[PDB]
């Protein structure tokens, strides 16, 4: 394959109050993302200023994807990457209960009910990142022939790994849907914290950029 | 590999519900406020005509997608309260997919009914902001560039309407439980109809996504509205957040 499932899965392997754990531990995964992007194939041939307007797009989308998937063993909460939990229970008390349960219905639950494993969700991640319609990208088309190989070696496996399961490719690519409404919502949810105890690249990344430029050299 | 003849016959009722769909919307072509003609007069009341006009067709939309989601074999079967989560969370993404459908890449217009043809700029002077009539001839573009056939469309939509992640959704697992044959269907047609295109499915499935963010852009578009004045009428207040909906289901 041109975008190779293994290659895929060795990015994923090589990156291992509730408000403000939140944010800390987003500053933290932002700079692990940019890492884990630049061993996707491909990405890193892009036109720079490409490089960095897909991950802006992104990254939202990205972080919950990973924390979802790792959160799988936990009950009734999701696991940072700091290695702090959030239960419900806090998740309410800090008036992002809602938003909280429909992660944890349409992501965590449904990951855990497919055994989605870490091949299948790094071709999630991108498909995510390689979004032809992230405004400002020099070569769109580049970017939209990009994500369809990963359409093509995600099938594949999925036939592949999983043939008693027929409909387990489209499975995995419904649950993109349900990511980008909640995506919108948690960005709103961030947007608010901003008006209010915030860290770094995380600012720079919620702001209309040369940490993450830096980090790409 | 193989289309079953419950599937086909499916997608027929599909299609067929369609099409019965829109020659009921044109009986109310002249129903409808007339679009303004010549200079606009000092009054100002060209504007709220405009506005009153693409209103109206809007409301003709819901209407058609209601009585198409009451032919969709399942969607009756589901409870009143979900049935209507389902179609106030969708209405809006069926909406531009039909927009899509009626749109011509060479006059650059989006007929409505049968011949009421509107460019960019009438949709300015009907009242809506460039920030959200872009996206919808951005979309509009992308969807014809995929050259989808009328029952591809028409499994797209019922797809749609079977989303468990809407709001206040009851019964979630029957709404998938649903959705999935559909989803099914169009695996089967999709590689039958165009065997060397594979890519064609996940492609369609990926403006489901599309349709998440144009649905946040026209929330975006009704903040606007209240900020400028502009009322909508009781439907569309009703379906967008600013009674109605469960007659029309009940007829
Ligand atoms: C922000 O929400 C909003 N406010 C005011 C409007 F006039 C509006 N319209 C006017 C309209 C007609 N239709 C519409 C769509 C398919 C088919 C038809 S029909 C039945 O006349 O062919 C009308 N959809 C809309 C929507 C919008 C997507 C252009 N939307």
């Amino acid at each position: 394959e041109e975008m190779p499932v293994d290659r895929i899965l060795e990015a994923e392997l090589a990156v291992e109050d509730p408000v403000t754990n939140i944010c800390q531990a987003a500053d933290k995964q932002l700079f692990t993302l940019v890492e884990w992007a630049k061993r996707i194939p491909h990405f890193s041939s892009l036109p720079l200023d490409d490089q960095v307007i897909l991950l802006r797009a992104g990254w939202n989308e990205l972080l919950i994807a990973s924390f979802s998937h790792r959160s799988i063993d936990v009950r009734d909460g999701i696991l940072l990457a700091t290695g702090l939990h959030v239960h419900r229970n806090s998740a309410h008390s800090a008036g992002v209960g809602a938003i909280f349960d429909r992660v944890l219905t349409e992501l965590v639950s449904k990951m855990r009910d497919m055994r989605m494993d870490k091949t299948e969700l790094g071709c999630l991640r991108a498909i995510i990142l390689f979004n032809p319609d992230a405004k400002g990208l020099s070569n769109p088309s580049e970017v939209e022939v990009l994500r369809e190989k990963v359409y093509a070696s995600l099938e594949t496996y999925c036939k592949q790994k999983y043939p008693e399961q027929q409909g387990r490719f489209a499975k995995l690519l419904l649950r993109l849907p349900a990511l980008r409404s909640i995506g919108l919502k948690c960005l709103e949810h961030l947007f608010f914290f901003k008006l209010i105890p915030i860290d770094t690249f995380l600012m720079e990344m919620l702001e209309a950029h040369k940490i993450l430029h830096r980090l790409l050299q | 590999v193989q289309l079953t003849a419950a599937q086909e016959l499916m997608i027929q009722q599909l299609v067929a519900a369609q099409l019965q769909c829109n020659k009921r919307s044109f009986s109310d072509q002249p129903k409808v406020t007339p679009w303004p003609l010549g200079a606009d007069p000092a009054s100002g009341s060209a504007s709220q005509q405009r506005f009153a006009h693409f209103t109206e067709l809007a409301i003709i939309s819901v209407q058609e997608i209601v009585d198409f989601a009451k032919q969709v074999p399942g969607f009756l079967q589901l409870g009143r309260e979900d049935q209507i989560a389902l179609l106030k969370a969708s209405t809006i993404e069926i909406m531009l997919l039909e927009t899509a459908r009626r749109y011509n890449h060479e006059t650059e217009c989006i007929t409505f009914l049968k011949d009421f043809t509107y460019s960019k700029d009438d949709f300015h002077r009907a009242g809506l902001q460039v920030e959200f009539i872009n996206p919808i001839f951005e979309f509009s573009r992308a969807m014809r560039r995929l050259g989808l056939d009328d029952a591809e469309y028409a499994l797209l939509i019922a797809i749609n309407i079977f989303s468990a992640d809407r709001p206040n959704v009851q019964e979630p697992g029957r709404v998938e439980a649903l959705q999935q044959p559909y989803v099914e269907a169009l695996l089967s047609y999709t590689r039958i109809k165009r065997p060397q295109d594979q890519l064609r499915f996940p492609r369609m499935l990926m403006k489901l996504v599309s349709l998440r963010t144009l649905s946040s852009v026209h929330s975006e578009q009704v903040f606007a509205l209240r900020l400028q004045d502009k009322k909508l009428p009781p439907l569309l207040s009703e379906i967008w957040d600013v009674k109605i909906l469960h007659r029309l289901l009940q007829d």
